Protein backbone atom coordinates (compact mmCIF):
# COMPACT_ATOMS: atom_id res chain seq x y z
CA UNK A 1 0.00 0.00 0.00
CA UNK A 2 1.40 3.46 0.82
CA UNK A 3 4.90 1.50 0.96
CA UNK A 4 4.68 0.95 -2.62
CA UNK A 5 3.70 4.52 -3.80
CA UNK A 6 6.67 5.52 -1.46
CA UNK A 7 8.68 3.29 -3.08
CA UNK A 8 8.11 4.29 -6.64
CA UNK A 9 8.80 8.12 -5.65
CA UNK A 10 12.43 6.92 -4.97
CA UNK A 11 12.03 5.11 -8.08
CA UNK A 12 11.61 8.34 -9.94
CA UNK A 13 14.41 10.17 -7.93
CA UNK A 14 17.00 7.29 -8.46
CA UNK A 15 16.38 7.24 -12.27
CA UNK A 16 16.41 11.13 -12.41
CA UNK A 17 20.01 10.76 -10.98
CA UNK A 18 20.76 8.42 -13.73
CA UNK A 19 20.07 11.03 -16.06
CA UNK A 20 21.95 13.88 -14.50
CA UNK A 21 24.82 11.28 -14.22
CA UNK A 22 24.62 9.70 -18.19
CA UNK A 23 24.24 13.93 -19.26
CA UNK A 24 27.11 15.02 -17.11
CA UNK A 25 29.25 12.51 -18.71
CA UNK A 26 28.50 12.85 -22.77
CA UNK A 27 29.12 16.86 -21.85
CA UNK A 28 32.37 15.75 -19.99
CA UNK A 29 33.43 13.58 -22.77
CA UNK A 30 33.01 16.18 -25.47
CA UNK A 31 34.80 18.64 -24.17
CA UNK A 32 37.66 16.40 -22.77
CA UNK A 33 38.17 15.66 -26.96
CA UNK A 34 37.57 19.38 -27.66
CA UNK A 35 40.59 20.21 -25.41
CA UNK A 36 42.95 17.25 -26.50
CA UNK A 37 42.87 18.64 -30.25
CA UNK A 38 43.27 21.62 -29.57
CA UNK A 39 46.38 20.93 -27.58
CA UNK A 40 47.66 18.57 -29.81
CA UNK A 41 47.20 21.38 -32.88
CA UNK A 42 49.63 23.73 -31.56
CA UNK A 43 53.35 24.14 -32.18
CA UNK A 44 53.58 24.54 -27.73
CA UNK A 45 52.97 20.47 -27.87
CA UNK A 46 56.39 20.21 -27.64
CA UNK A 47 56.97 22.06 -24.53
CA UNK A 48 57.55 19.89 -21.86
CA UNK A 49 54.47 21.49 -19.80
CA UNK A 50 52.09 20.68 -22.67
CA UNK A 51 52.74 16.80 -23.01
CA UNK A 52 52.17 16.85 -19.54
CA UNK A 53 48.66 18.13 -19.79
CA UNK A 54 47.63 16.58 -23.36
CA UNK A 55 48.84 13.36 -21.38
CA UNK A 56 46.56 14.53 -18.69
CA UNK A 57 43.38 15.33 -20.64
CA UNK A 58 44.05 11.50 -22.53
CA UNK A 59 44.11 10.00 -18.71
CA UNK A 60 40.58 11.44 -18.32
CA UNK A 61 39.34 10.81 -21.87
CA UNK A 62 40.03 6.58 -21.04
CA UNK A 63 38.49 7.13 -17.57
CA UNK A 64 35.26 8.68 -19.15
CA UNK A 65 34.73 6.47 -22.01
CA UNK A 66 35.14 3.33 -19.41
CA UNK A 67 32.31 4.83 -17.54
CA UNK A 68 29.99 4.21 -20.26
CA UNK A 69 31.48 0.43 -20.37
CA UNK A 70 31.32 0.15 -16.77
CA UNK A 71 27.65 1.50 -16.76
CA UNK A 72 26.59 -2.18 -18.73
CA UNK A 73 27.96 -4.14 -15.61
CA UNK A 74 26.08 -2.64 -13.42
CA UNK A 75 23.52 -5.37 -14.28
CA UNK A 76 22.43 -7.47 -11.89
CA UNK A 77 22.86 -10.47 -14.26
CA UNK A 78 26.09 -9.15 -14.63
CA UNK A 79 27.13 -8.62 -11.48
CA UNK A 80 26.54 -11.88 -9.79
CA UNK A 81 28.00 -13.69 -12.59
CA UNK A 82 31.29 -12.46 -12.39
CA UNK A 83 32.42 -13.18 -15.81
CA UNK A 84 35.84 -12.75 -17.15
CA UNK A 85 35.30 -9.66 -19.33
CA UNK A 86 33.45 -8.05 -15.78
CA UNK A 87 36.35 -8.05 -13.64
CA UNK A 88 38.82 -6.64 -17.17
CA UNK A 89 36.38 -3.50 -16.96
CA UNK A 90 36.62 -2.60 -13.69
CA UNK A 91 40.59 -3.20 -13.26
CA UNK A 92 40.50 -0.93 -16.52
CA UNK A 93 38.76 1.63 -14.83
CA UNK A 94 40.26 1.47 -11.48
CA UNK A 95 43.58 1.82 -13.50
CA UNK A 96 42.34 5.12 -15.35
CA UNK A 97 41.52 5.99 -11.69
CA UNK A 98 45.03 5.43 -10.24
CA UNK A 99 46.53 7.24 -13.71
CA UNK A 100 44.12 10.57 -12.93
CA UNK A 101 45.89 10.82 -9.25
CA UNK A 102 49.22 10.46 -10.87
CA UNK A 103 48.98 12.78 -13.25
CA UNK A 104 47.50 15.06 -11.17
CA UNK A 105 50.68 14.50 -9.31
CA UNK A 106 53.25 14.87 -12.24
CA UNK A 107 50.91 18.53 -12.36
CA UNK A 108 52.12 19.53 -9.08
CA UNK A 109 56.30 17.73 -9.08
CA UNK A 110 56.83 19.97 -12.60
CA UNK A 111 55.01 23.30 -10.96
CA UNK A 112 57.64 22.67 -7.83
CA UNK A 113 61.01 22.31 -10.14
CA UNK A 114 59.99 24.88 -12.65
CA UNK A 115 59.86 27.30 -9.76
CA UNK A 116 63.39 25.97 -7.91
CA UNK A 117 65.32 24.80 -10.73
CA UNK A 118 66.38 26.43 -13.72
CA UNK A 119 61.63 18.62 -23.50
CA UNK A 120 61.37 15.29 -24.97
CA UNK A 121 63.71 13.76 -23.11
CA UNK A 122 62.53 14.90 -19.43
CA UNK A 123 59.17 13.69 -20.52
CA UNK A 124 59.94 9.85 -19.81
CA UNK A 125 59.92 10.68 -16.42
CA UNK A 126 56.52 12.10 -16.03
CA UNK A 127 54.96 9.35 -18.37
CA UNK A 128 56.88 6.76 -16.31
CA UNK A 129 55.25 8.02 -13.10
CA UNK A 130 51.47 8.62 -15.01
CA UNK A 131 51.19 5.63 -16.62
CA UNK A 132 53.79 3.26 -15.40
CA UNK A 133 54.12 3.35 -11.60
CA UNK A 134 50.04 2.36 -11.55
CA UNK A 135 50.35 -0.47 -13.66
CA UNK A 136 52.37 -2.85 -10.94
CA UNK A 137 49.15 -1.76 -8.31
CA UNK A 138 46.76 -2.66 -10.22
CA UNK A 139 48.13 -5.70 -10.93
CA UNK A 140 48.77 -6.23 -7.29
CA UNK A 141 45.35 -5.27 -6.62
CA UNK A 142 44.49 -7.78 -8.90
CA UNK A 143 46.20 -10.85 -7.61
CA UNK A 144 44.75 -9.47 -4.21
CA UNK A 145 41.10 -9.83 -5.41
CA UNK A 146 41.53 -13.11 -7.09
CA UNK A 147 42.64 -15.07 -3.78
CA UNK A 148 40.97 -13.17 -0.99
CA UNK A 149 37.80 -11.25 -2.47
CA UNK A 150 37.30 -13.06 -5.96
CA UNK A 151 33.30 -11.46 -6.99
CA UNK A 152 30.86 -9.06 -8.01
CA UNK A 153 33.42 -7.83 -11.00
CA UNK A 154 35.75 -7.11 -8.28
CA UNK A 155 33.11 -4.06 -7.58
CA UNK A 156 32.06 -5.29 -4.23
CA UNK A 157 31.85 -3.99 -1.20
CA UNK A 158 32.48 -6.04 1.55
CA UNK A 159 33.17 -5.25 5.57
CA UNK A 160 36.63 -6.15 6.82
CA UNK A 161 38.39 -6.68 3.55
CA UNK A 162 41.07 -3.93 2.83
CA UNK A 163 41.82 -5.20 -0.77
CA UNK A 164 41.17 -1.86 -2.58
CA UNK A 165 43.63 -0.18 0.80
CA UNK A 166 45.95 -1.73 -2.53
CA UNK A 167 45.39 1.15 -4.86
CA UNK A 168 43.62 3.41 -2.37
CA UNK A 169 46.90 4.01 -0.06
CA UNK A 170 48.82 5.02 -3.28
CA UNK A 171 46.02 7.68 -4.29
CA UNK A 172 46.40 9.11 -0.38
CA UNK A 173 49.81 9.40 -0.57
CA UNK A 174 50.65 11.27 -3.88
CA UNK A 175 47.36 13.41 -2.09
CA UNK A 176 49.51 14.13 1.01
CA UNK A 177 52.90 14.87 -1.29
CA UNK A 178 50.90 17.27 -3.08
CA UNK A 179 49.92 19.36 -0.26
CA UNK A 180 53.71 19.70 1.38
CA UNK A 181 54.43 20.73 -2.54
CA UNK A 182 51.77 23.33 -2.39
CA UNK A 183 52.75 25.06 0.83
CA UNK A 184 56.05 25.24 -0.02
CA UNK A 185 55.06 26.93 -3.69
CA UNK A 186 53.05 28.99 -1.49
CA UNK A 187 55.53 29.82 0.70
CA UNK A 188 58.63 30.23 -1.82
CA UNK A 189 56.14 32.65 -3.89
CA UNK A 190 55.24 35.10 -0.73
CA UNK A 191 59.23 35.15 0.52
CA UNK A 192 61.79 34.67 -2.18
CA UNK A 193 60.13 35.36 -5.32
CA UNK A 194 57.61 38.27 -4.38
CA UNK A 195 58.81 41.02 -6.23
CA UNK A 196 59.84 38.83 -9.38
CA UNK A 197 58.33 38.63 -13.07
CA UNK A 198 60.27 35.33 -14.88
CA UNK A 199 57.82 34.03 -17.24
CA UNK A 200 58.05 30.65 -15.02
CA UNK A 201 56.82 32.83 -12.06
CA UNK A 202 53.77 34.76 -13.72
CA UNK A 203 52.82 31.57 -15.34
CA UNK A 204 52.92 29.71 -11.69
CA UNK A 205 51.18 32.04 -9.51
CA UNK A 206 47.70 31.21 -12.23
CA UNK A 207 48.46 27.82 -11.48
CA UNK A 208 48.39 28.63 -7.63
CA UNK A 209 45.22 30.20 -8.06
CA UNK A 210 43.11 27.67 -10.11
CA UNK A 211 44.44 24.96 -8.28
CA UNK A 212 43.00 26.74 -5.17
CA UNK A 213 39.75 26.95 -7.15
CA UNK A 214 39.44 23.56 -8.36
CA UNK A 215 40.51 21.90 -5.06
CA UNK A 216 37.70 22.68 -3.56
CA UNK A 217 35.76 21.77 -6.40
CA UNK A 218 36.86 18.26 -6.76
CA UNK A 219 37.13 17.84 -2.98
CA UNK A 220 33.70 17.35 -2.17
CA UNK A 221 33.10 15.29 -4.22
CA UNK A 222 35.24 12.64 -2.38
CA UNK A 223 34.37 13.41 1.15
CA UNK A 224 30.85 12.60 0.19
CA UNK A 225 31.63 9.20 -0.83
CA UNK A 226 31.77 8.82 3.46
CA UNK A 227 28.56 10.63 4.67
CA UNK A 228 25.71 8.75 5.58
CA UNK A 229 23.07 10.64 4.43
CA UNK A 230 20.06 10.43 6.20
CA UNK A 231 16.36 9.09 6.30
CA UNK A 232 14.96 12.79 5.77
CA UNK A 233 13.36 12.73 2.22
CA UNK A 234 14.90 16.37 1.93
CA UNK A 235 18.43 14.91 2.85
CA UNK A 236 18.36 12.19 0.48
CA UNK A 237 17.61 13.33 -2.76
CA UNK A 238 19.44 16.82 -2.00
CA UNK A 239 22.57 14.06 -1.48
CA UNK A 240 21.69 11.81 -4.78
CA UNK A 241 21.26 15.04 -6.57
CA UNK A 242 24.24 16.79 -5.88
CA UNK A 243 26.47 13.90 -6.02
CA UNK A 244 25.17 12.99 -9.28
CA UNK A 245 26.08 16.71 -10.49
CA UNK A 246 29.39 16.49 -9.12
CA UNK A 247 30.60 13.33 -9.81
CA UNK A 248 29.59 13.40 -13.29
CA UNK A 249 30.89 17.18 -14.20
CA UNK A 250 34.65 16.39 -12.84
CA UNK A 251 35.84 15.85 -16.54
CA UNK A 252 34.76 19.11 -17.38
CA UNK A 253 35.79 20.78 -14.62
CA UNK A 254 39.08 19.38 -15.08
CA UNK A 255 39.41 20.29 -19.20
CA UNK A 256 38.33 24.09 -17.92
CA UNK A 257 41.26 24.05 -15.70
CA UNK A 258 44.05 22.58 -18.51
CA UNK A 259 43.11 25.14 -21.33
CA UNK A 260 42.90 27.98 -18.63
CA UNK A 261 46.81 27.19 -18.12
CA UNK A 262 47.36 27.15 -21.62
CA UNK A 263 47.36 30.95 -21.41
CA UNK B 1 66.28 25.46 -18.20
CA UNK B 2 69.98 25.33 -17.91
CA UNK B 3 70.96 24.03 -15.26
CA UNK B 4 68.97 21.07 -16.39
CA UNK B 5 70.29 21.25 -19.77
CA UNK B 6 73.78 20.77 -18.48
CA UNK B 7 72.50 18.14 -15.46
CA UNK B 8 71.28 16.23 -18.44
CA UNK B 9 74.55 16.10 -21.13
CA UNK B 10 77.32 16.66 -18.33
CA UNK B 11 76.00 14.92 -14.81
CA UNK B 12 75.42 15.98 -11.50
CA UNK B 13 77.27 15.10 -8.58
CA UNK B 14 76.40 15.60 -5.04
CA UNK B 15 79.84 14.28 -3.03
CA UNK B 16 83.35 15.84 -3.83
CA UNK B 17 84.98 13.84 -6.14
CA UNK B 18 88.82 13.98 -8.00
CA UNK B 19 88.79 14.62 -12.09
CA UNK B 20 90.85 12.33 -14.78
CA UNK B 21 93.63 14.26 -13.75
CA UNK B 22 93.77 14.06 -9.78
CA UNK B 23 92.15 17.41 -8.56
CA UNK B 24 88.75 18.03 -6.37
CA UNK B 25 85.39 18.50 -7.89
CA UNK B 26 82.04 18.40 -7.09
CA UNK B 27 78.32 19.54 -8.77
CA UNK B 28 78.09 19.61 -12.47
CA UNK B 29 82.16 20.02 -13.15
CA UNK B 30 82.92 22.42 -10.17
CA UNK B 31 86.86 22.21 -9.88
CA UNK B 32 87.50 22.98 -5.88
CA UNK B 33 91.45 22.96 -5.67
CA UNK B 34 94.34 21.29 -7.50
CA UNK B 35 96.15 20.99 -3.81
CA UNK B 36 96.47 17.31 -3.18
CA UNK B 37 95.23 17.84 -0.05
CA UNK B 38 91.18 16.92 1.06
CA UNK B 39 92.09 19.64 3.69
CA UNK B 40 92.20 22.47 0.87
CA UNK B 41 89.59 20.74 -0.85
CA UNK B 42 86.95 20.70 1.57
CA UNK B 43 87.90 24.32 3.25
CA UNK B 44 87.65 25.80 -0.24
CA UNK B 45 84.31 24.65 -0.24
CA UNK B 46 83.09 25.29 3.00
CA UNK B 47 84.18 29.31 1.90
CA UNK B 48 82.41 28.88 -1.31
CA UNK B 49 79.01 27.31 0.47
CA UNK B 50 79.32 28.91 3.86
CA UNK B 51 77.46 26.20 5.05
CA UNK B 52 78.15 23.77 8.16
CA UNK B 53 81.42 22.35 6.95
CA UNK B 54 80.93 19.03 5.11
CA UNK B 55 81.90 17.12 2.13
CA UNK B 56 77.80 16.01 0.66
CA UNK B 57 76.04 19.63 -0.91
CA UNK B 58 72.41 19.94 -1.49
CA UNK B 59 71.24 19.59 -4.76
CA UNK B 60 70.21 23.54 -4.08
CA UNK B 61 74.22 24.13 -3.14
CA UNK B 62 75.35 22.39 -6.90
CA UNK B 63 72.90 25.27 -8.47
CA UNK B 64 74.81 27.72 -6.69
CA UNK B 65 78.61 26.87 -7.47
CA UNK B 66 76.42 25.92 -11.01
CA UNK B 67 75.57 29.16 -11.50
CA UNK B 68 78.80 30.99 -10.55
CA UNK B 69 80.37 28.75 -13.17
CA UNK B 70 77.65 29.65 -15.60
CA UNK B 71 78.93 33.40 -14.72
CA UNK B 72 82.96 33.20 -14.80
CA UNK B 73 81.53 31.35 -18.88
CA UNK B 74 79.94 34.17 -19.93
CA UNK B 75 83.03 36.56 -18.81
CA UNK B 76 85.14 34.92 -20.93
CA UNK B 77 82.74 34.66 -23.89
CA UNK B 78 82.27 38.73 -23.96
CA UNK B 79 86.33 38.67 -24.33
CA UNK B 80 86.43 36.72 -27.05
CA UNK B 81 86.71 38.73 -30.09
CA UNK B 82 84.98 35.88 -32.16
CA UNK B 83 82.96 35.10 -29.81
CA UNK B 84 81.10 38.52 -28.32
CA UNK B 85 79.23 39.73 -31.30
CA UNK B 86 77.26 36.18 -32.08
CA UNK B 87 76.14 35.84 -28.15
CA UNK B 88 74.91 39.52 -28.60
CA UNK B 89 72.80 38.91 -31.04
CA UNK B 90 71.15 35.79 -30.39
CA UNK B 91 68.21 34.62 -28.22
CA UNK B 92 68.21 33.22 -24.38
CA UNK B 93 67.61 29.61 -25.92
CA UNK B 94 70.56 29.93 -28.28
CA UNK B 95 72.79 31.37 -26.15
CA UNK B 96 72.25 28.80 -23.57
CA UNK B 97 73.43 25.97 -26.33
CA UNK B 98 76.60 28.65 -26.69
CA UNK B 99 77.87 28.54 -23.10
CA UNK B 100 76.79 24.50 -23.23
CA UNK B 101 79.63 24.34 -26.07
CA UNK B 102 82.18 26.37 -23.78
CA UNK B 103 81.85 23.80 -20.83
CA UNK B 104 82.83 21.01 -22.19
CA UNK B 105 85.82 22.65 -25.29
CA UNK B 106 86.40 25.89 -23.55
CA UNK B 107 85.98 29.49 -24.68
CA UNK B 108 89.20 28.44 -27.45
CA UNK B 109 87.55 25.78 -28.58
CA UNK B 110 84.62 27.55 -29.62
CA UNK B 111 86.07 30.27 -31.48
CA UNK B 112 87.44 27.40 -34.09
CA UNK B 113 84.30 26.98 -35.26
CA UNK B 114 84.50 30.25 -38.24
CA UNK B 115 82.22 29.63 -40.65
CA UNK B 116 79.42 27.81 -38.33
CA UNK B 117 79.69 31.51 -36.05
CA UNK B 118 79.18 33.44 -38.94
CA UNK B 119 76.33 31.67 -39.84
CA UNK B 120 74.78 31.72 -36.50
CA UNK B 121 74.90 35.54 -36.90
CA UNK B 122 73.74 35.95 -39.68
CA UNK B 123 70.14 33.80 -38.71
CA UNK B 124 70.80 31.29 -41.00
CA UNK B 125 70.34 28.47 -38.71
CA UNK B 126 69.79 25.59 -41.06
CA UNK B 127 73.12 25.66 -42.85
CA UNK B 128 74.85 26.66 -39.36
CA UNK B 129 73.44 22.87 -38.57
CA UNK B 130 75.39 20.99 -41.30
CA UNK B 131 78.73 22.80 -41.02
CA UNK B 132 78.87 22.04 -36.94
CA UNK B 133 78.08 18.71 -38.07
CA UNK B 134 81.29 18.29 -40.32
CA UNK B 135 83.07 17.89 -37.31
CA UNK B 136 85.11 16.02 -34.99
CA UNK B 137 83.26 17.04 -31.64
CA UNK B 138 80.14 15.99 -33.60
CA UNK B 139 81.92 12.25 -34.18
CA UNK B 140 83.29 12.03 -30.49
CA UNK B 141 80.45 12.74 -28.56
CA UNK B 142 77.09 12.48 -31.23
CA UNK B 143 74.40 12.69 -28.69
CA UNK B 144 75.26 15.85 -26.80
CA UNK B 145 76.02 17.58 -30.32
CA UNK B 146 72.90 16.70 -31.71
CA UNK B 147 70.16 18.05 -29.10
CA UNK B 148 72.95 21.13 -28.81
CA UNK B 149 72.60 21.20 -32.75
CA UNK B 150 68.89 21.31 -32.72
CA UNK B 151 68.29 24.00 -30.25
CA UNK B 152 70.52 26.15 -32.57
CA UNK B 153 68.12 25.22 -35.45
CA UNK B 154 64.71 25.60 -33.94
CA UNK B 155 65.77 28.10 -30.61
CA UNK B 156 63.67 26.02 -28.36
CA UNK B 157 64.02 23.36 -25.56
CA UNK B 158 62.54 20.72 -27.28
CA UNK B 159 65.28 18.40 -27.56
CA UNK B 160 66.16 18.06 -24.08
C1 LIG C 1 40.77 13.78 -10.30
C2 LIG C 1 41.28 12.56 -9.52
C3 LIG C 1 42.09 13.03 -8.30
C4 LIG C 1 42.06 14.57 -8.25
N1 LIG C 1 42.60 14.96 -6.98
C5 LIG C 1 41.75 14.76 -5.80
C6 LIG C 1 41.13 16.11 -5.40
C7 LIG C 1 40.05 15.91 -4.33
C8 LIG C 1 41.39 16.56 -3.96
C9 LIG C 1 43.95 15.47 -6.83
N2 LIG C 1 44.92 14.60 -6.61
C10 LIG C 1 46.18 15.02 -6.43
C11 LIG C 1 47.29 14.00 -6.18
N3 LIG C 1 46.45 16.32 -6.46
C12 LIG C 1 45.43 17.22 -6.68
C13 LIG C 1 45.42 18.62 -6.78
C14 LIG C 1 46.71 19.45 -6.63
C15 LIG C 1 47.22 19.70 -5.35
O1 LIG C 1 46.48 19.21 -4.27
C16 LIG C 1 46.98 19.48 -2.97
C17 LIG C 1 48.41 20.44 -5.18
C18 LIG C 1 49.07 20.90 -6.31
BR1 LIG C 1 50.75 21.91 -6.14
C19 LIG C 1 48.55 20.62 -7.59
C20 LIG C 1 47.37 19.89 -7.75
O2 LIG C 1 46.77 19.56 -9.00
C21 LIG C 1 47.25 20.23 -10.16
C22 LIG C 1 44.10 19.03 -7.05
C23 LIG C 1 43.60 20.48 -7.24
N4 LIG C 1 43.34 17.90 -7.08
N5 LIG C 1 44.21 16.81 -6.86
C1 LIG D 1 34.97 16.85 -31.78
C2 LIG D 1 33.63 16.81 -31.04
C3 LIG D 1 32.71 15.75 -31.64
C4 LIG D 1 32.81 14.45 -30.82
C5 LIG D 1 31.72 13.43 -31.18
C6 LIG D 1 31.97 12.15 -30.37
C7 LIG D 1 31.03 12.11 -29.16
C8 LIG D 1 31.39 10.96 -28.20
C9 LIG D 1 30.17 10.61 -27.32
C10 LIG D 1 30.08 9.45 -26.68
C11 LIG D 1 28.84 9.13 -25.82
C12 LIG D 1 28.69 7.64 -25.46
C13 LIG D 1 27.21 7.22 -25.50
C14 LIG D 1 26.45 7.66 -24.24
C15 LIG D 1 24.94 7.69 -24.51
C16 LIG D 1 24.11 7.45 -23.23
C17 LIG D 1 22.62 7.64 -23.54
C18 LIG D 1 21.75 6.65 -22.77
O1 LIG D 1 22.23 5.53 -22.43
O2 LIG D 1 20.55 6.94 -22.46
C1 LIG E 1 26.74 -15.93 -26.75
C2 LIG E 1 26.51 -14.63 -25.99
C3 LIG E 1 27.11 -14.72 -24.59
C4 LIG E 1 26.94 -13.39 -23.87
C5 LIG E 1 28.19 -12.53 -24.04
C6 LIG E 1 27.93 -11.13 -23.48
C7 LIG E 1 29.24 -10.35 -23.34
C8 LIG E 1 29.80 -9.99 -24.72
C9 LIG E 1 31.06 -9.18 -24.51
C10 LIG E 1 30.97 -7.89 -24.25
C11 LIG E 1 32.22 -7.05 -24.02
C12 LIG E 1 33.27 -7.35 -25.08
C13 LIG E 1 34.68 -7.13 -24.52
C14 LIG E 1 34.80 -5.77 -23.85
C15 LIG E 1 36.14 -5.70 -23.13
C16 LIG E 1 36.59 -4.25 -23.04
C17 LIG E 1 37.85 -4.19 -22.18
C18 LIG E 1 38.15 -2.73 -21.86
O1 LIG E 1 37.70 -1.83 -22.62
O2 LIG E 1 38.85 -2.43 -20.86
C1 LIG F 1 48.03 6.15 -24.26
C2 LIG F 1 48.77 5.20 -23.31
C3 LIG F 1 47.74 4.32 -22.60
C4 LIG F 1 48.48 3.28 -21.76
C5 LIG F 1 47.51 2.12 -21.49
C6 LIG F 1 48.34 0.86 -21.18
C7 LIG F 1 47.74 0.08 -20.00
C8 LIG F 1 46.23 -0.11 -20.18
C9 LIG F 1 45.75 -1.18 -19.19
C10 LIG F 1 44.47 -1.51 -19.12
C11 LIG F 1 44.03 -2.59 -18.13
C12 LIG F 1 44.82 -2.52 -16.82
C13 LIG F 1 44.37 -3.66 -15.90
C14 LIG F 1 45.32 -4.85 -16.04
C15 LIG F 1 44.99 -5.90 -14.98
C16 LIG F 1 45.61 -7.24 -15.36
C17 LIG F 1 45.03 -8.33 -14.46
C18 LIG F 1 43.65 -8.74 -14.98
O1 LIG F 1 42.79 -7.86 -15.27
O2 LIG F 1 43.35 -9.95 -15.13
C1 LIG G 1 66.54 6.72 -7.70
C2 LIG G 1 65.04 6.98 -7.86
C3 LIG G 1 64.51 6.23 -9.08
C4 LIG G 1 62.98 6.24 -9.11
C5 LIG G 1 62.32 5.59 -10.06
C6 LIG G 1 60.79 5.61 -10.06
C7 LIG G 1 60.20 4.54 -10.99
C8 LIG G 1 60.49 3.15 -10.42
C9 LIG G 1 59.37 2.19 -10.82
C10 LIG G 1 59.11 2.25 -12.32
C11 LIG G 1 58.33 0.99 -12.69
C12 LIG G 1 57.22 1.27 -13.71
C13 LIG G 1 57.11 0.05 -14.62
O1 LIG G 1 58.15 -0.59 -14.95
O2 LIG G 1 55.99 -0.35 -15.04
C1 LIG H 1 34.12 25.75 -12.61
C2 LIG H 1 35.46 25.22 -13.13
C3 LIG H 1 36.60 26.00 -12.48
C4 LIG H 1 37.95 25.42 -12.89
C5 LIG H 1 39.07 26.27 -12.28
C6 LIG H 1 39.17 27.62 -13.00
C7 LIG H 1 40.34 28.43 -12.44
C8 LIG H 1 40.26 29.92 -12.80
O1 LIG H 1 39.17 30.49 -13.05
O2 LIG H 1 41.32 30.60 -12.84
Amino acid sequence: MEILNEEKKSKVHYHVAAIINYLGHCISLVALLVAFVLFLRARSIRCLRNIIHANLIAAFILRNATWFVVQLTMSPEVHQSNVGWCRLVTAAYNYFHVTNFFWMFGEGCYLHTAIVLTDRLRAWMFICIGWGVPFPIIVAWAIGKLYYDNEKCWAGKRPGVYTDYIYQGPMALVLLINFIFLFNIVRILMTKLRASTTSETIQARKAVKATLVLLPLLGITYMLAFVNPGEDEVSRVVFIYFNAFLESFQGFFVSVFACFLNS
Amino acid sequence: NIFEMLRIDEGLRLKIYKDTEGYYTIGIGHLLTKSPSLSVAKSELDKAIGRNSNGVITKDEAEKLFNQDVDAAVRGILRNAKLKPVYDSLDAVRRSALINMVFQMGETGVAGFTNSLRMLQQKRWDEAAVNLAKSRWYNQTPNRAKRVIATFRTGTWDAY
